[PDB]
């Protein structure tokens, strides 16, 4: 009925509350920032064995030193990946360096809210975590689909990100290694998913500031994070 | 203004082209395929700047290749010819695509087209784009017989080939000369 | 002068570093091979702002590709991008001559690209105005079963015979050895010390 | 109708290990006519890099304005000033921007990037990028060239080290290679802007120049 | 220009115009593509012919490159104008891209076709999923990507779109085997289409691609051949 | 936005907006037309709002060009659009070809221009039927386009205010061998029965379409001759 | 509630509902205070926290040498204002070579949500910002609002908690016109009580738009 | 605001697009358009929607040439008919001008079809209430029958039928529809489904017919052809 | 020069009840010779025919633009398109593009529908069309076939004297133009068939 653009009395932006939605329907990404890096681990859902997990990718690598974990609809974060990829290769063009990571954040969450009616139809269904290396040193943000970009140390969203919130208040501190952030990453979404962890069912990444890349983990080194897991 | 010669035969097209690609003076290449293939039935050989013909290639063989995709059915040859008379002559209106070809076919029928960079379609026994059109066309006017047998198609293209080398002033280095035939398109050695 | 060539150790591609505009010379310090990907560099010759910004922008296009795509972008491919987008400013005046070298999944692939939209793959080119120089090296002393040494050498001999014959070319030969392992920057030579003063015939 | 007026006016660049000196002419002329006598060209950008522009006035005057636009676009999205490496790359990129309806103007990105070192880049009016330690843009720029090719001999040993001067010495090789540019140079003179990019950011000298 | 926003998520975050495109990709036909290491077969059930219907030239199965072959389910038209534009893609790939377009790339294609009916305003979502499928490359491993009207993509190992996909799909789970051969992915495909249809011989058409190969329909006499061999 | 049709489909498979300016046409005058063997005729009732508006100012007959004329029932204000249309496209025919377009040639482009405005959106459709008189090789044609862009051909037609009864009594009425005068008097007649009180030359408009394949809007003198003979 | 579907539609009391969601967008956002002084403008505002792991997102932003806005309500919808700001800096730069006048800003802010009012298919800006720039005509602090105008003041307070702000600028409404640049931080810093999570933009006829963070303003917190 | 925008490019709870569901009754309702294919055509025989002892059968309502190879019948709006059959003629001899050969059957099918699909999925306008029986002649597919719908779908149907009783009418070919028919056996079935299904007035028909020298050629029966037609039967 | 580019020679003539219209074969790359099989005359229909002189890349693209056009009057119409309203389209389609020219001068030979007339309507390359009642010319040979028409041409000429003065009234115009000839075809339009003549002119 009413426009895709409409305030609710409340205040709210209906479609962009409804896109949060979406993503709360999303497969579950935890960004655990550490002083050596920051790593993703992202469920994903593999509704059948014929599913190529590979090809189910909530994680891009935006740039070599810069990526992005999806929760939510995943073409909408495909839109905003190959968004991101353009400005991190813009900006590298335009002023020979790296794009900062919340530049990147912020080009992608400036079309967040360029939906509109009477530019795209709806928001984007899709929030992002947006690690990467600045200038050796890791951050973090994550995008809702208001648009709204916040740096974060630690951060989930997905389908449990209320519950992984509630897991990092008490698990997550801010002088932790690249293992425990990794470990930690790794737990916060095992036990804010409904599945087993396993290399197969899980994507991790890491904004490494040692190598200053943001790399995506292979198999072997998710098999590596799964097995070090004290449960 | 490069060399590409055509012969069509009874059941088949030899299709010459310079082979070598210059940088003004310079011969950068020696075996340079200017007869693109847009489809496994058609050879186009191109004469004129190496970067238009590239480009004017790589449009009809992408049509082409869209037509039998889009369409199950491909373009005929003399529905390519066409389709390629009318892509010259639109950019000639609007910006011309200054590539003098020959189209070479074979759509279950020999057909060689003459196809100016204007939008010139010409179905032609033989022909030549480029100045050896000045050197060949005698030589296929003095030795092409009807029903020419692909061994004589094939002599009388070199016979052609080697009217260029002998007496045109700017002679290629070589020529690549394929066959257009019921087998499609395959690269041959006049020998 | 820019020059590269495939033999059965790789890519040599050796260049000259002087940018001359009109009789004087701007620079003999310019780096006329551009690095576009791990394993492929784009050479330069022509305008220089057009060399470059053009070689830095198929690098661009080349990232944008590895990113979005898990498919390497193969050397024919990023030739064909290059090309493209030069036709795309065909009647602009632009004046770009560049090899597009590298290793992709096929092999050693060199492609002379310039802002004609021509696109010639080969084992052996050279751009510029001494490349007449280089070639006359290169078609002479050129052996498939080189050395990396004798390679290098070669590349470098024919950039410094035709920037002693060339005018427009001088400097510092730039040696890359590319290779299935990616682009070694071989070293920056000054010519004048290739030349030979003993000798006095040139 | 050509929209330039070539007016002149020479620039010298000399980087050092931790400075770059940009002295330019500060006359502004053109025909045999000097419309100003102190026209700045070179400009502080940020508290990194300086921009010498020799060339048109109008395509230096509006090359300058789209970068300090540029450059405060990149301080107010980024939140660090453009260091100078990218605003070696903004002035290569905003030149060729112009490719075909070119700032004939020649450029000098002078500052001290992120080591603390100098850098200079030189550029054609269509912005080709040169990573260089000396460089001369203008009307003496011929004059000048051999002046710094002496100073430094790198273009006689183009693979040795860049002899590099004190941040006096490459102050005095600009001051005397503007000198003899003016000696030499009719739209040179008037006054030399020798600006000095160090750590400690922007210092700008001015020094008389024959006005004949 | 018309640029309503025909999907917009719904209050418990949902796109409910991705959901009536899937619907109307269910009212569509079966599709399973299976993937041998050197071959690639789609299966698609024939819709209800009667004797007055040409059989001929009105497949589901289509090549969008002489390396893609595609499928459908759902909206024909809808498929047809993916098809096309798809087509158009891998010749665009060509032309500025020597190199073929990789199946990855051709599928992320036409998933971002989908996607953006999903955020173009005026646009109605695709009513269309695609069984995208090829080699790379000659060494390249085949691939069979599903796009979905969401604009979502996935590749499988295993496939099947439109009515029957729950059935279909246990079928393929049931009897996929990592290495199967050309004939076993044949059969694979056929069987997992024969379960679903009334008739086998009629109602279901195959065309295999076999590595450094184009779109190949199946004989009549072969695919039954298949067919009775699988019962 | 703008473009979205207000013309659809119903449930039953109806585009209402269509059914809604046929409506439209049916309160819009009466008009009829007669298909002669050597001409065909357009009358209409022309009754003015007062007797103090001007007849020809504002003529419902109307000339599309030397041999088709029109006449509607409906809007008057989107006829004079329509009528606008034709006699452009009419003269952009006679420009590319030389000569005036055909009477069906007319007849497509009017059918045309309402279809398009039953499908385009923001606009409703043309709320006028148009009987288009004119010759073709064959014979004289009458025709009616409909606010649909639906067109067919004639031997008579009535539109406007009860033109069911007009229609009924030209089929009573109306016969294949009728003269143009005959055509005349029969669409003379079947808009006196479609009118209430004294027809008069005054209250209608005549166009004929004659053996010189010429159209021609009779005056209020050959109206009233007619209506005394 | 059937006159609150667009921000085009007027309701029978002459108010468009939409507009007034846009600006209860606005009150629900972070306590903001600006404050204004002869010489001196300050901007203070408690940046968001979404998480307590989440480094709070900032609202006070740098737009021009002497202007800073204060954005409360949706960020992405201040960010695409302050993108519009810096055109409409350097537009003005570019015409007359001066730094562009935040009563000028204000103005332009107050017609593109304006015009994103009086057009359909276009909505209210959810953001409000606090625009404070110190320039030729003096130091001045704008509340611009998403229905289109903005207003000139000496204090304000916006988002939640605003009026326990409000009243205490009003109690020192007087004395800021000579307050220090110091004084006036401090009087941000009592009228917005939450330090971390304080950003204050500070802007003067001689200095330019600072923002102070944390240990920035630990000088001035007391 | 789209208050009254009726969302036509816009799927249905069922998937359906409603608008083109509607066109489709809307065709279902219109006079009855049927195709048979016979050995060398096809014969296209709809009953005309304007028909009464007034009405002129000067022109054929449904029946409409595309091309010397393709000619076309109409069920449903008469009028978007016409637009699609304009673009259908322009279509095909855009494509004779690119090619020099006359447009291939599932190509002037697939374009017209490509419409109408445009107008269902985007622009936010009413489908074309139109659907085709487009015979025609080429040299890929000898003669072909494509019955194209609203939706943009079409398929090759050696016969079929739309409009009125269409039903009926696909039943009846169903019985009597036979492979290599002649043009008077593929004429005679047309019109028994179309009496069974439903005057020669009221009905129009076109036989496309393919001769090895003549080439495709499209015939237009006039009233006196199909009343001659008619009275065989 | 482009309009001598491809040397054309087209000159329809009038007969009694019956119009010729012939051209020579000759497709020249100005002094080269490429063919000796271009088509410069086409039937437009049955009674129509047109003879375009002229660049053969105009010449095919105006003969498929009007072919496009004539082909969609005569779906609309259900008619042929009458020699007149064919010249008329024929010069829309040539000040279509006044700025831009067509190449090409067309020769129209028809008969009228109804009376047979000859009609001959030879225009510019913009479409300045002339009715000559004796003989339309066109090409580079315009000068050579005005003079030896203007000689020749004789009213009432039955189609065998018509096809003979057209293919002697050619032959003189190609054979003292250089760059068109290389035979010649002569279509003779009578009231009930059209006789195509290929007719020897000099070869060089
Ligand atoms: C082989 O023998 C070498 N020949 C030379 C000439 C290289 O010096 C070229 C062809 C070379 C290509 C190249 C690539 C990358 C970096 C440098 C050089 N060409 C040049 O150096 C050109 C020569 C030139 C002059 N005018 C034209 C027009 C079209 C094509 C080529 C040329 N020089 C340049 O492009 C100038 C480079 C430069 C760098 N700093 C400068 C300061 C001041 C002036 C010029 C400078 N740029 C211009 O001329 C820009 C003029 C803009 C006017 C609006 O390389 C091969 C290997």
């Amino acid at each position: 009925d009413r426009n895709v653009n409409t305030f609710s009395p409340d205040g709210r932006l209906l479609q962009v509350e409804y896109a949060i939605e979406a993503v709360k329907l999303g497969s579950s990404a935890v960004a655990i920032l550490c002083p050596e890096g920051v790593i993703f681990a992202v469920e994903k859902r593999l509704s059948s064995q014929l599913l190529i997990a590979s090809s189910v990718e909530k994680v891009y690598a935006i740039d070599d030193h810069v990526g992005v974990v999806m929760a939510g609809l995943a073409a909408d974060g495909r839109t905003m990946v190959e968004h991101m990829r353009v400005e991190a290769q813009n900006h590298r063009f335009s002023f020979d360096e790296p794009i900062g990571i919340k530049a990147v954040t912020q080009s992608v969450c400036d079309l967040a809210l360029a939906f509109g009616e009477g530019q795209m139809s709806r928001p984007f269904g899709t929030a992002l975590l947006v690690a990467g290396i600045e200038n050796g040193k890791c951050h973090l943000f994550h995008t809702d689909p208001s648009g709204t970009y916040t740096e974060c140390r630690a951060r989930a969203i997905g389908g449990g990100s209320e519950g992984a919130e509630a897991l990092l208040r008490d698990l997550y501190k801010d002088g932790m290694t690249l293992h425990e952030a990794e470990d930690l990453a790794l737990s916060t979404l095992r036990q804010v998913i409904q599945e087993k962890l396993n290399e197969n069912n899980v994507e991790v990444a890491c904004a490494r500031v040692s190598t200053g890349k943001f790399e995506i983990y292979t198999s072997e080194q998710r098999q590596e994070i799964v097995a070090r897991l004290p449960p | 203004m490069l060399s590409i010669v055509g012969l069509q035969g009874p059941d088949w097209v030899l299709i010459a082209a310079d082979s070598s690609v210059s940088s003004s003076i310079i011969c950068m290449s020696e075996n340079y395929d200017r007869i693109a293939q847009l489809d496994d039935r058609h050879a186009l050989a191109m004469s004129g700047e190496t970067g238009d013909c590239l480009q004017l290639s790589e449009y009809l063989q992408g049509n082409v290749a869209l037509y039998k995709f889009r369409n199950g059915v491909e373009l005929s040859s003399d529905a390519l010819a066409h389709f390629i008379r009318h892509t010259m002559a639109k950019a000639v209106r609007k910006s011309p695509y200054e590539v003098n070809m020959l189209l070479s076919g074979y759509d279950g029928k020999p057909h060689l087209y003459f196809m100016d960079y204007l939008g010139t379609l010409q179905s032609i026994p033989y022909g030549a784009q480029g100045y050896c059109q000045y050197f060949v066309m005698s030589v296929f006017d003095k030795h092409y017989k009807e029903g020419l047998t692909l061994e004589d198609g094939k002599e009388l293209m070199k016979l052609a080939l080697n009217q260029i080398k002998q007496r045109f002033t700017v002679a290629p280095h070589g020529f690549i000369v394929k066959l257009v035939d019921k087998n499609g398109i395959t690269k041959i050695d006049l020998e | 002068t820019t020059l590269s060539f495939i033999y059965n150790g790789g890519i040599v591609v050796a260049v000259d570093s002087r940018a001359t505009g009109g009789q004087f010379i701007f620079s003999q310090t310019v780096m006329k091979i551009l690095p576009l990907a791990p394993n492929m560099i784009g050479t330069m010759a022509g305008g220089a702002a057009d060399c470059q910004y053009w070689l830095r922008n198929l690098s661009r296009l080349i990232q944008l590709h590895k990113f979005r795509y898990q498919q390497p972008l193969t050397v024919a491919a990023a030739s064909k991008i290059l090309v493209n987008e030069l036709y795309r400013y065909k009647g602009y005046n632009l004046s770009i001559g560049s090899m597009i070298c590298g290793y992709d999944n096929t092999g050693p692939h060199i492609f002379y690209i310039d802002n004609h939209g021509s696109r010639i793959a080969g084992k052996r080119f050279s751009v510029g105005s001494g490349s007449t120089h280089a070639y006359g090296v290169l078609d002479t002393c050129y052996r498939e079963d080189m050395t990396k040494e004798e390679a290098c050498e070669l590349g470098r001999r024919a950039i410094y015979h035709a920037t002693y014959r060339d005018s427009g070319s001088g400097g510092r030969v730039s040696v890359v050895h590319i290779t299935q392992n990616g682009v070694e920057w071989i070293d920056k030579t000054d010519v004048f010390d290739m030349h030979d003063f003993s000798k006095t015939t040139f | 109708w050509s929209p330039y007026e070539m007016h002149g006016g020479t620039a010298i660049g000399i980087c050092g290990d931790d400075y770059v000196v940009i002295g330019a002419d500060t006359r502004l002329s053109v025909d045999y006519s000097i419309d100003s006598r102190h026209k700045a060209r070179i400009f502080k950008m940020n508290s990194n890099c300086m921009i010498s522009a020799t060339g048109f006035d109008g395509d230096i005057d509006a090359f300058i304005t789209r970068m300090r636009s540029i450059l405060l676009n990149y301080e107010n999205q980024h939140f660090h000033e453009m260091s100078v490496e990218s605003v070696a790359r903004c002035v290569s990129n905003t030149l060729y921007s112009k490719r075909f309806f070119p700032y004939y103007i020649n450029i000098l990105v002078g500052g001290i990037n992120s080591e603390g070192k100098g850098k200079l880049y030189g550029y054609d009016p269509v912005g080709t990028i040169e990573d260089l330690h000396y460089d001369s843009n203008g009307s003496g720029s011929s004059l000048a060239a051999p002046l710094l090719d002496s100073a430094f001999g790198t273009i006689h040993h183009n693979t040795r080290p860049f002899p590099a001067v004190s941040l006096q010495d490459a102050k005095n090789i600009v001051r005397d290679a503007i000198c003899s540019v003016t000696e030499r140079d009719i739209y040179t003179g008037d006054a030399l802007q020798l600006c000095v990019f160090t750590k400690d950011g922007f210092a700008q000298e001015e020094f008389p120049l024959p006005r004949h | 220009d018309y640029t309503r926003s025909i999907t917009r998520f719904s209050p418990d975050g949902r796109l409910f115009q991705i959901d009536h495109a899937h619907a109307a990709v269910q009212r569509g036909t079966t599709v399973v593509a299976t993937r041998s290491k050197d071959m690639i077969v789609i299966a698609v059930e024939k819709t209800a012919v009667a004797k007055l219907q040409d059989p001929h030239t009105f497949s589901k199965i289509c090549s969008l490159d002489k390396h893609v072959m595609c499928a459908f389910a759902g909206l024909h038209a809808d498929a047809r104008r993916l098809i096309q534009s798809g087509q158009r893609q891998c010749q665009s790939h060509r032309l500025t891209y020597e190199d073929p377009i990789s199946i990855e790339n051709i599928a992320r294609y036409i998933a971002t076709l989908q996607l953006k009916n999903t955020q173009s305003g005026g646009a109605r979502p695709y009513g269309v999923s695609t069984l995208i499928c090829g080699f790379d490359d000659m060494t390249s491993q085949p691939h069979i990507y599903e796009t979905l009207p969401s604009g979502t993509y996935a590749e499988w190992k295993a496939r099947t779109i439109g009515r029957h996909d729950q059935t279909v799909m246990e079928y393929l789970e049931k009897h996929y085997k990592d290495d199967m051969t050309d004939e076993e992915a044949q059969k694979l495909a056929i069987g997992a289409l024969l379960e679903v249809v009334e008739n086998g011989s009629k109602n279901l058409e195959v065309a295999y691609m076999k590595r450094g190969g184009t779109m190949e329909i199946m004989a009549e006499e072969v695919l039954d051949a298949l067919i009775e061999s699988t019962k | 936005d703008s473009d979205f049709s207000l013309t659809t489909f119903s449930s039953g498979g109806k585009l209402n907006q269509i059914e809604s300016a046929l409506k439209a046409v049916s309160l819009g005058g009466q008009c009829v037309g007669v298909k002669a063997k050597n001409g065909a005729v357009i009358a209409c009732e022309s009754k003015p709002s007062s007797p103090l508006v001007e007849k020809v100012t504002n003529l419902k007959v109307q000339k599309i060009n030397d041999n088709v004329g029109i006449v509607y029932s409906g809007v008057n204000t989107d006829f004079h659009v329509i009528l606008k249309s034709l006699r452009k496209a009419s003269i952009k025919y006679s420009l590319r070809l030389g000569v005036e377009m055909p009477t069906r040639e007319v007849v497509k482009h009017a059918a045309h221009k309402m279809q398009y405005y039953t499908q385009i959106g923001g606009v409703r459709p043309f709320g006028v039927s148009l009987l288009i008189i004119g010759w073709e090789e064959l014979g004289p044609t009458l025709w009616q386009v409909d606010p649909s862009g639906t067109f067919w051909a004639w031997k008579a037609t009535a539109l406007g205010k009860r033109s069911d009864g007009s229609r009924t009594f030209l089929e009573r009425r109306y016969s294949e061998d009728q003269s143009v005068d005959d055509a005349i008097h029969t669409a003379i007649s079947t808009l006196k029965e479609g009118f209430d009180g004294q027809l008069t030359a005054e209250l209608i408009e005549i166009g004929v379409v004659d053996e010189t394949r010429k159209f021609r809007t009779l005056s209020t003198a050959e109206i009233r001759d007619f209506l005394t003979e | 509630s059937k006159y609150d579907e667009n921000a085009t539609t007027f309701s029978p009391e002459g108010r468009i509902l939409q507009v007034e969601n846009a600006m209860k967008a606005v009150q629900q956002g972070m306590p903001t205070v600006g404050l204004k002084s002869k010489t001196h403008a300050v901007i203070a505002g408690v940046m968001h926290s979404p998480s307590e792991f989440s480094s709070h997102q900032p609202k006070i932003f740098k737009i021009d040498q002497h202007i800073g806005v204060a954005i409360s309500g949706l960020t992405a919808d201040g960010r695409g204002l302050c993108k519009f700001l810096r055109n409409e800096c350097l537009h003005h730069t570019f015409c007359f070579g001066t730094e562009i006048r935040v009563a000028d800003l204000a103005d332009t802010v107050a017609l593109q949500s304006q015009k994103k009012t009086s057009k359909v298919g276009k909505r209210p800006y959810g953001v409000g910002l606090l625009m404070i720039g110190a320039g030729v005509d003096g130091p001045r602090l704008f509340e611009t609002c998403p229905s289109g105008q903005h207003w000139e003041y000496n204090a304000q307070a916006i988002g939640r908690r605003a009026q326990a702000a409000k009243t205490y600028l009003e109690t020192n409404l007087n004395e800021f016109p000579d307050c220090t640049r110091d004084q006036l931080i401090r009087h941000a810093l009592r009228a917005l009580n939450d330090l971390e999570a304080i950003a204050l933009g500070v802007v003067g006829i001689d200095e330019p738009f600072t923002i102070l963070e944390g240990p920035e303003l630990q000088k001035y917190i007391d | 605001t789209y208050r009254y925008d009726a969302g036509t490019t816009t799927f249905s709870s069922d998937g359906r697009i409603l608008q083109v569901e509607y066109a489709i009754q809307s065709i279902n309702q219109a006079g009855t358009a049927i195709g048979v294919q016979f050995t060398n055509g096809v014969v296209l025989a709809a009953e005309k929607k304007n028909t009464g002892r007034l009405v002129d059968y000067l022109f054929p309502e449904k029946m409409a040439k595309i091309d010397g190879h393709i000619v076309t019948a109409v069920a449903g709006l008469t009028a978007d008919a016409n637009t699609l059959v304009d673009l259908m003629r322009t279509s095909a001899q855009k494509y004779l001008k690119t090619y020099d050969e006359q447009m291939p059957v599932e190509q002037l099918v697939r374009m017209v079809c490509d419409e109408k699909h445009s107008y269902t999925q985007y622009g936010g306008l009413r489908p074309y209430g139109v659907s085709f029986l487009i015979a025609g002649y080429d040299r890929h597919k000898g003669c072909q029958l494509y019955l194209t719908d609203p939706s943009g779908n079409f398929g090759g149907w050696k016969a079929t039928a739309i409009g009125e009783n269409n039903q009926t009418a696909q039943s009846i070919l169903k019985s009597q529809y036979k492979d290599n028919m002649t043009a008077t056996e593929a004429m005679d079935l047309t019109v028994k489904v179309l009496c069974k299904t439903l005057s020669a007035d009221k009905l129009e028909f076109a036989v496309l017919q393919f001769r090895e020298e003549y080439g495709p050629k499209v015939r237009i029966l006039t009233t006196s052809e199909v009343d001659t037609l008619m009275k065989r039967y | 020069d482009i309009s001598t580019y491809n040397g054309s020679c087209v000159l329809a003539m009038a007969g009694d009840h019956c119009v010729a219209i012939a051209s020579d074969r000759r497709l020249g790359v100005n002094m080269l010779t490429v063919s000796k099989d271009f088509k410069r005359i086409f039937q437009i229909n049955d009674r129509i025919y047109l003879g375009l002189a002229g660049l053969a890349t105009d010449v095919l693209t105006v003969r498929e633009q009007l072919r496009f056009d004539v082909n969609l009057l005569e779906l609309r119409e259900e008619r042929p398109i009458d020699p007149k309203k064919f010249m008329n389209l024929v010069k829309s389609t040539l000040y279509e593009k006044r700025f831009s020219p067509f190449f090409v001068t067309p020769v129209i030979a028809g008969l009228l529908p109804e009376t047979n007339e000859p009609y001959l309507a030879a225009s510019d390359s913009i479409g300045a069309f002339a009715f000559p009642k004796d003989f339309a010319v066109a090409g580079t040979c315009e000068e050579s076939l005005y003079g030896i028409c203007e000689s020749a041409w004789r009213p009432n000429m039955n189609p065998d004297e018509l096809f003979e003065c057209t293919a002697k009234c050619l032959i003189a115009a190609v054979e003292r133009d250089s760059i068109s000839g290389w035979g010649g075809i002569v279509y003779i339009i009578t009231q009930d068939k059209v006789i195509i003549k290929e007719i020897k002119t000099r070869m060089d």
